[PDB]
């Protein structure tokens, strides 16, 4: 009774040429309490991704966060457009809705993110094969209106006019409001260091059928090379890759009982050239372990992994670290061993490679 | 020792691509390694690095000859080729398709 | 290039699939063992004989011996009372062979669904029973080797409790300390059990980490094993040797000498051209029917003895020899990987470096020539002082040559023949083991590899080709062929010295003087049977006399010779040959077929050809020796007297 | 109180071939279809000096990529061009290691 | 019975060898190996240190 | 697969003087502990220490 | 957990391990689950509910 064991299974499905478009199956189960002060925490969260034009560049991306805490249901839709402006800049226009219990608010942001990397050096990309740790900057500008439909969300607009009105220092406190509990605590356990805001704007101009409120407000991302959005913003959206409507279903139940995960889905972007001909399995992105080990060190575990890496036909794995345990010709299997070591290893945060590189 | 890296090579075996004679000399001289995920230039760091032994820089024929008479002009066997002029470089030799 | 002896490759099945491929073996074996019980039922319970003494079934005899079946009875009631409790549990292992065989295939399916509650029971996690499992371990092993070991051990020592139990009740033999008697087998059995048990909790709650198998079990763990199995069943052809020697076993092993047994092909009575069965050697028994083989002549205790202590012997050294050829094929392969850098454990780390490698090897190299120079020179002396030629009689042999009077305590008679018979155990063991440490360090790059340019990029490439007038046979597959030829010569000497022969000398009993005053000059009670190549000349006279082994000798002798033709470097002349086969087969052609001839003669890949070349070597080699083990111990207490007083 | 639903079974081209470091043993002959026969032998002295090596013919060699993802060569002479031009000896070559030696003081290794 | 199962191992040796008197020099022996895996996102790092 | 470690020096500050003619082996530097702390806390281990 | 006299447990994480009259007692597998992630930093809650 006192053994406490985590039982997962993953596959990962690429598709053959040069666009990976690889589909994830994962499946999880562990009996350790979740570290969620709210008991159950239930969460069913669906991202599809479709290409509104490839021409224009512009996809369309829908998220439905659909949450069940302390029987309350929290509903957060948004969809989306994002196009690549430059290589730099992104803009985004989009729409979406955040119904937490009786209460709604139906949302339209228009947002510029603007990355720049710190070093441009050609000495470091010529170097060094695989480029993990870039530092960078992410300027967001975001105009966002909500129609101020409801009293108390015009109380909350009224109040916050009045609170940007009377504190110079809320710039900075608004971070705290933003990253609310353990979040203040991630950024830093992930290298992510967040600017003062700047409001450019605050207004309201009234629709005929109710007011809506604009607010245009810029901040500051700062990633110190760790951060999965700056390091890899490349990566990040392969919009180019994208021809075929993707989406990828995740819920999670966190029970005191257990945790139970099922996260299924395609989406392109898997594997990407690591040059000398090997096409690389993409490198795992540090916030999500580092975040994750924040909760996972809160308790002990024995490890049953599986993953089953179901590679296209004519290609073979050339480097597994650790090895594969066995292999059905096309489907290459590490289950155990110091895979298992490896699982614990980013279960508790560890930021430890797991490279798999093949080729044809 | 030999079994870190690639077993065949006692040094680094870094080839030359054909980066040559197109823009002022085109002195960024693309040195890969036998691995091949990288791709340096002739920074005097790797002619350090070249001198000591270490690693060992090797000229392709099947391509553009890479500044054949500009690099050095020793052509006794048509393989005397030196960048610092007392190198004692080694070509790799390929007839590939010319030959039967 | 996926074979047919590489589709059961265990790259290729996983921990489920291999546990049903051993519980389909374990029940093929347990159906096995039910025919060869069938097989040593002297009298049928129906009331008619029964079969003629198979030598599997001569073997296993004083095992059940010892076990309440099988008495050692001419009495016709007792023997059909054997015959019963043979074919009784023959049929219950039918019975559990069975049930091992259906469990066998529900785990090579991955099938596992309970007929009674329909409920799937996961591999990788489980309870081994319905409280017990929940009382020891509380969960499964997961899904490592390592924590395996535990519950492996908590199983075994399980079944030693069964035995001690069945001991107990089914065959009636009460637990008590007497080792010398039967009855302790049990009582140690259930200390096993105590001190296994113990062992499995401890290593379910401490798991040991050599972390190199866990990642590819299917080649590390195997190699590891069947090594570390090899060494064991050697130990175990040792123990056996001594033990069946002892006085304790003798109620069990001595007694077979006493009865005589009618053996499947020992030769029948002959009748003559003209015999009237409505002229016959040998009247009073039936036409055609086999002679009694007296065991007191045959020394069949002893020949029980040998048969089972040189199995377990050579499965002992070819397992290790297996171990070592797999473990090579790992290496190669994390070598290829890259993950050889990257093992961290002392059992690879200190043999990453080559100049390690060459010390030990050239350490194993210069034990082996060393010792094998002086063992030779000494054997080739003796032979030469006992031939007398260049004028030299035994007192110039190594006669005098005794074991040291300290480690004498481990022969019967201390001679030169024990001192030669270990030196060459020593010799041929550090000469298969220059292969084995070949196959250990050189899976992928030699250092000859190493300076001159080139890497073994398989497990069974044939060679490189003749650039520098070589490269033959340096595949580690290669290597352990190479080994297994090298320590066929040590299993020879362990099989002439347990089946009795003067390994000292080459030509000990010939008609030469000083060859037959041996004895005279050494002072032996026990007469050594021959000489190394009178051995041949001695101990075939039975197996010319019997039918059975003559064929025997015959069908290994031709499986040698066709070993020659693969053994040569003779392929590319073999596929021309094949290409002219070929070519006249399509020369049928015109002789009115009207078929087009598409069969292509086939000669085997050089891998493939030194493949079957070391089986059908080792396969000829040891079909003999099955011969030189069958023919009789023959070995007379009675020492030789001098040719001339 | 209330929670959504679950189900979770988890639980229970234009290579090349240098002939400097060829050394002759075909084995790129053997990994290539006979249909397009691009691997040959050229014979330039002893057959047991290294003598012979092996050419690709590349017109009729197409972008079959067999003999280097075979990663038979023993020589590393089995090079493979890219089209920004890298070079490879290996499919995945090892990567280098800085190898300096543990001997615990007092365990037994020392 | 205990928990917390699967555990790795560690071996690690050191060795401080003091000088007597005013000298407070010392000699610094130590030897580790970890079987768990590195927190290296480009994992095969190998350094030496000549201080 | 692991980490080797190898660690050889000569250091002239190992020692510290203390009070009341004790001297003591230098109390050890906190950062390098915490700063080990990030990794060491990412598997379970068990530890055959030795130190002489 | 000695509730005011008149009082149930109703709702709980991990269900009380034994139940005398007016005591509840958590121990056992899951309680244990909690405490080792209470101790290591766990924020996870133990919601006890009791009912007159
Ligand atoms: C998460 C870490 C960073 C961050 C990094 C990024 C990244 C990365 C992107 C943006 C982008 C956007 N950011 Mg941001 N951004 C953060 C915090 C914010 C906050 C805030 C106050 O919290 C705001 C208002 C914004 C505002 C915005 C928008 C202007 C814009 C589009 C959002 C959208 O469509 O979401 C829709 C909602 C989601 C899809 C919900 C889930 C989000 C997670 C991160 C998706 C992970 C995908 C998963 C691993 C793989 C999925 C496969 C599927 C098939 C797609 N960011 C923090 C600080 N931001 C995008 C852009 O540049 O716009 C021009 C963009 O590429
Ligand atoms: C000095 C240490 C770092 C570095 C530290 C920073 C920091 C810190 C910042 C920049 C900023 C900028 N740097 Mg810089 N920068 C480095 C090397 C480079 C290299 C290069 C050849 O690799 C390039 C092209 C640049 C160029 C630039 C722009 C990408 C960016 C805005 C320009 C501006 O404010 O003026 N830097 C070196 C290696 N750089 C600024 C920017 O806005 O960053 C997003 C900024 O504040
Ligand atoms: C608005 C959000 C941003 C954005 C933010 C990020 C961030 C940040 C990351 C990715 C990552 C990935 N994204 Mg994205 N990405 C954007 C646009 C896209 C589009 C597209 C054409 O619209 C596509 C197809 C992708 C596809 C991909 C993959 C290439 C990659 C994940 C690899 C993997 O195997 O995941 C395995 C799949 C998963 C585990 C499934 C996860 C499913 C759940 C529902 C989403 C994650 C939830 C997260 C944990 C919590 C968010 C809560 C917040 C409060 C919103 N992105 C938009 C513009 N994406 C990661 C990557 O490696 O980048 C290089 C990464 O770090
Ligand atoms: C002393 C006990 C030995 C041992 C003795 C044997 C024997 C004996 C056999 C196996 C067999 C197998 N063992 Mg084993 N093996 C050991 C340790 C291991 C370990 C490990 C610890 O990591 C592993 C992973 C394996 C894995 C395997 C597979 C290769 C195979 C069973 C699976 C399958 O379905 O086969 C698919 C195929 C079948 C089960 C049957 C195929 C048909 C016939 C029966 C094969 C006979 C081969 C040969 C003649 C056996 C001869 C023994 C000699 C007479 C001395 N062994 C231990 C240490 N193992 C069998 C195998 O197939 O060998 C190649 C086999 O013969
Ligand atoms: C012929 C005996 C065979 C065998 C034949 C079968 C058959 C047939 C079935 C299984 C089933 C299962 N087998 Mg089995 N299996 C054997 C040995 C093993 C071993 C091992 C110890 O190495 C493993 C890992 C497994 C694995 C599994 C389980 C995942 C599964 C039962 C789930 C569970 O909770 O059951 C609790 C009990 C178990 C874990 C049993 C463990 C094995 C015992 C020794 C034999 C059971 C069958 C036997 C005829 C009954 C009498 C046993 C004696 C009282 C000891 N088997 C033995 C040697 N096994 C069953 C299933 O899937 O259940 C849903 C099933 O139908
Ligand atoms: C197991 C696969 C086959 C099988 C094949 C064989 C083979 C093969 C043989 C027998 C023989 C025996 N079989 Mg059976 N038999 C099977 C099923 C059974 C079952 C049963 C209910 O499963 C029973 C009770 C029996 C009964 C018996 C006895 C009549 C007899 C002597 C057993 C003994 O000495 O064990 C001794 C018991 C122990 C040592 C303890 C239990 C095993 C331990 C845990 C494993 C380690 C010991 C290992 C066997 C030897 C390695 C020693 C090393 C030093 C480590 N068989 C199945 C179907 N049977 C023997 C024979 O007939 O002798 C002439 C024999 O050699
Ligand atoms: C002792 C228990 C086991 C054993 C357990 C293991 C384990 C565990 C591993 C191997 C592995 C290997 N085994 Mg082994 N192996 C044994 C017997 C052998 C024999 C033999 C005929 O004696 C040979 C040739 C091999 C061959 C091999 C290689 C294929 C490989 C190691 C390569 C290397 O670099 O080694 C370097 C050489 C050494 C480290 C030699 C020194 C050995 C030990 C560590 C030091 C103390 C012993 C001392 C020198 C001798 C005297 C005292 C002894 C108590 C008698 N094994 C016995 C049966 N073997 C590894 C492999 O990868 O498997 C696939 C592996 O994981
Ligand atoms: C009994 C033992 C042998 C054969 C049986 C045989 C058969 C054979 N071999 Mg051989 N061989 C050796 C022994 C035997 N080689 C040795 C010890 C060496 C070491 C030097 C050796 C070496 C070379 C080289 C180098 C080359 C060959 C060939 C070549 C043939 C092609 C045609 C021919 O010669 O037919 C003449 C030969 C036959 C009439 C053989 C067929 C019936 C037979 C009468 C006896 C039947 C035995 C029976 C088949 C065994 C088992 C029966 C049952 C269980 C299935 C060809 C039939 C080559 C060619 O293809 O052309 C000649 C070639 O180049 N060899
Ligand atoms: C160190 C090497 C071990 C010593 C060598 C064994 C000699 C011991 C000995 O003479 O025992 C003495 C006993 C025999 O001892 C006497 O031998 C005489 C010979 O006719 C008679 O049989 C006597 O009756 C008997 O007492 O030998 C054994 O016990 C034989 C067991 C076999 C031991 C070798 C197994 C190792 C396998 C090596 C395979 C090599 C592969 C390459
Ligand atoms: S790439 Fe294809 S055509 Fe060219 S040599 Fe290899 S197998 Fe022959
Ligand atoms: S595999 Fe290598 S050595 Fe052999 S022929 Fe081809 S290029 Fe030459
Ligand atoms: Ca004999």
């Amino acid at each position: 009774n006192d053994v406490t064991t985590a039982h997962s299974d993953y596959e990962i499905v690429l598709e053959g040429g040069s666009s990976s478009w690889g589909k994830v199956k994962a499946r999880a189960k562990v009996n350790a309490p979740p570290a969620s002060p709210l008991l159950p925490a239930d969460c069913d969260v669906k991202l599809n991704v479709k290409p509104l034009d490839p021409a224009k560049g512009f996809v369309r991306i829908s998220a439905v966060f659909e949450s069940i805490v302390d029987s309350t249901k929290n509903k957060l839709t948004i969809e989306a457009d994002i196009a690549n402006e430059t290589k730099e800049r992104r803009i985004s226009v989009g729409e979406g809705m955040v119904s937490v219990g009786d209460f709604s608010h139906t949302f339209s942001f228009e947002g510029s993110v603007v990355n720049l990397f710190y070093y441009r050096s050609d000495a470091v990309r010529r170097n060094v094969p695989n480029p993990i740790y870039m530092q960078g900057r992410q300027f967001h500008d975001i105009l966002m209106k909500v129609p101020l439909d409801n009293n108390d969300l015009i109380d909350t607009w009224e109040g916050t006019v009045k609170a940007i009105g009377s504190t110079g220092a809320f710039n900075d406190w608004i971070r705290d409001f933003w990253f609310i509990g353990p979040a203040f605590t991630a950024l830093n356990e992930g290298g992510q260091r967040i600017s003062r805001i700047e409001v450019n704007g605050l207004n309201t101009e009234s629709g005929p059928k109710g007011p809506v409120g604009v607010s245009r407000w810029r901040f500051s991302h700062g990633g110190s090379g760790m951060v999965d959005s700056i390091s890899r913003w490349a990566e990040l959206f392969p919009s180019d890759k994208l021809n075929r409507p993707a989406q990828v279903e995740a819920g999670f139940r966190s029970d005191s009982q257990g945790i139970e995960v099922k996260v299924d889905g395609e989406f392109p972007g898997v594997s990407v050239d690591a040059g000398g001909g090997l096409r690389r399995i993409l490198n795992h992105p540090l916030i999500p372990l580092v975040h994750h080990g924040m909760v996972g060190k809160f308790n002990n575990f024995n490890v049953d992994a599986q993953l089953k890496v179901v590679l296209p036909k004519g290609y073979k794995i050339r480097y597994a670290a650790p090895q594969y345990r066995s292999q059905n010709l096309e489907e290459y299997r590490w289950s155990g061993g110091a895979y298992a070591r490896w699982v614990e290893h980013v279960c508790k945060g560890g930021v430890g490679q797991f490279e798999i590189l093949y080729a044809q | 020792g030999p079994w870190s890296g690639n077993a065949v090579h006692k040094a680094e075996k870094y080839f030359i691509t054909s980066a040559k004679r197109d823009r002022d000399g085109k002195l960024q001289i693309e040195l890969v390694p036998a691995s091949g995920r990288r791709k340096l230039s002739p920074t005097p760091e790797m002619i350090r690095r070249l001198i000591d032994g270490e690693i060992e820089i090797y000229i392709l024929t099947t391509q553009p000859d890479i500044a054949i008479d500009m690099n050095k002009e020793i052509i006794d066997m048509e393989n005397r080729y030196v960048i610092d002029f007392d190198k004692r470089g080694v070509k790799w030799t390929m007839r590939e398709i010319p030959v039967f | 290039s996926t074979k047919w002896y590489q589709i059961f490759d265990t790259e290729k099945l996983d921990d489920e699939q291999v546990v049903g491929g051993h519980l389909a073996l374990l029940g093929v074996l347990g159906f096995i063992m039910g025919i060869y019980y069938i097989s040593g039922i002297q009298v049928f319970p129906w009331g008619a004989p029964g079969f003629h003494d198979n030598w599997f079934y001569l073997t296993i005899k004083p095992r059940m011996v010892s076990l309440g079946i099988d008495t050692y009875s001419t009495k016709t009631a007792d023997l059909e009372a054997a015959g019963a409790r043979l074919l009784g549990w023959a049929a219950f292992h039918f019975l559990v062979g069975s049930v091992l065989i259906f469990g066998g295939w529900r785990h090579w399916t991955h099938n596992l669904t309970n007929p009674f509650t329909g409920r799937c029971g996961n591999f990788r996690d489980f309870r081994f029973l319905g409280k017990f499992g929940d009382v020891v371990f509380n969960g499964t092993s997961a899904k490592s080797y390592k924590e395996a070991l535990g519950p492996h051990a908590v199983y075994m020592s399980l079944l030693f409790l069964g035995w001690g139990i069945v001991m107990w009740a089914i065959l009636g033999f009460a637990p008590i300390p007497d080792f010398q008697t039967i009855n302790s087998e049990t009582f140690m059995s259930f200390v096993f059990a105590v001190i296994f048990f113990a062992l499995g909790i401890y290593w379910w709650n401490n798991p040991p980490n050599a972390a190199i198998h866990l990642n590819d079990d299917m080649k590390a763990a195997f190699s590891v094993h069947l090594t570390a199995i090899g060494y064991i069943n050697i130990a175990l052809g040792c123990i056996a040797f001594v033990a069946f020697q002892q006085p304790s076993f003798a109620p069990y092993y001595k007694e077979l000498d006493k009865l005589v047994f009618y053996l499947y092909g020992e030769p029948f009575n002959r009748v003559s051209f003209n015999f009237v069965e409505q002229a016959k050697e040998f009247a009073d028994f039936p036409a055609y029917a086999i002679l009694p083989k007296s065991g007191e002549a045959f020394g069949m205790a002893r020949v029980v003895t040998n048969l089972i202590v040189f199995n377990h012997i050579i499965c002992g050294v070819l397992y290790v020899f297996a171990g070592v050829y797999h473990g090579g094929q790992y290496l190669l392969k994390i070598q290829l990987n890259g993950m050889y850098n990257q093992i961290k454990s002392i059992w690879i780390t200190k043999g990453r470096d080559q100049e390690v490698q060459v010390k030990i090897l050239g350490t194993v190299m210069a034990l082996c020539f060393a010792t094998m120079l002086s063992v030779y020179a000494v054997i080739v002396w003796n032979t030469i002082c006992e031939l007398n030629i260049f004028g030299t009689n035994i007192t110039m042999s190594f006669y005098w040559l005794k074991p040291l009077p300290i480690f004498q305590w481990m022969f019967a008679d201390p001679s030169i023949n024990d001192w030669v018979m270990a030196h060459v155990i020593t010799a041929g063991s550090l000469f298969s083991l220059i292969a084995l440490v070949r196959i250990a360090f050189f899976a992928h790059t030699s250092p000859l590899w190493d300076d001159l340019g080139l890497k073994k990029n398989s497990y069974s490439f044939p060679c490189l080709g003749p650039v520098y007038g070589g490269t033959c046979g340096v595949s580690i597959q290669d290597q352990l062929w190479f080994a297994m030829l090298w320590g066929i010569k040590g299993l020879s000497a362990v099989c002439w010295y347990i089946d009795g022969a003067w390994i000292a000398s080459m030509m000990y009993g010939v008609p030469a003087a000083d060859a037959k005053a041996w004895d005279s000059i050494a002072h032996l009670h026990h007469h050594y049977t021959s000489g190394i190549f009178y051995y041949f000349w001695t101990e075939t006279v039975t197996i010319f006399s019997s039918s059975h082994l003559s064929t025997i000798l015959m069908i290994g002798h031709l499986v040698w010779f066709i070993s020659f033709a693969v053994w040569f470097e003779d392929r590319g002349s073999r596929l021309e040959g094949a290409d002219i086969q070929t070519r006249t087969i399509r020369w049928l052609g015109k002789k009115f077929l009207n078929r087009d001839v598409n069969f292509r003669f086939p000669v085997l890949t050089i891998s493939d050809s030194k493949l079957a070349g070391t089986f059908l070597y080792f396969g000829g080699t040891f079909m003999l020796v099955f011969l030189f083990l069958a023919n009789g111990f023959y070995q007379t207490n009675s020492p030789l007297p001098p040719p001339v007083s | 109180p209330v929670e959504n639903k679950n189900q979770a079974p988890a639980p229970g081209k234009h290579y090349f071939i240098i002939e400097n470091l060829c050394v002759g043993c075909g084995l790129c002959l053997d990994k290539c279809p006979p249909k397009v026969n691009a691997i040959g032998y050229k014979f330039y002295g002893d057959v047991q000096e290294g003598g012979f090596r092996c050419y690709i013919d590349q017109a009729a060699c197409i972008s079959c990529s067999a003999c280097f993802s075979g990663d038979e060569c023993p020589s590393g002479a089995l090079i493979e061009v890219l089209p920004d031009g890298e070079v490879l000896d290996f499919s995945y070559t090892p990567p280098e290691r800085l190898d300096f030696d543990l001997r615990f003081l007092h365990r037994f290794h020392r | 019975l205990f928990g917390s199962n699967d555990v790795t191992t560690a071996h690690s040796d050191y060795e401080i060898v003091l000088e007597g008197g005013s000298s407070s020099w010392g000699k610094v022996k130590a030897r580790a190996k970890v079987n768990a895996p590195p927190a290296s996102p480009l994992l095969p790092a190998d350094c030496d240190v000549k201080l």
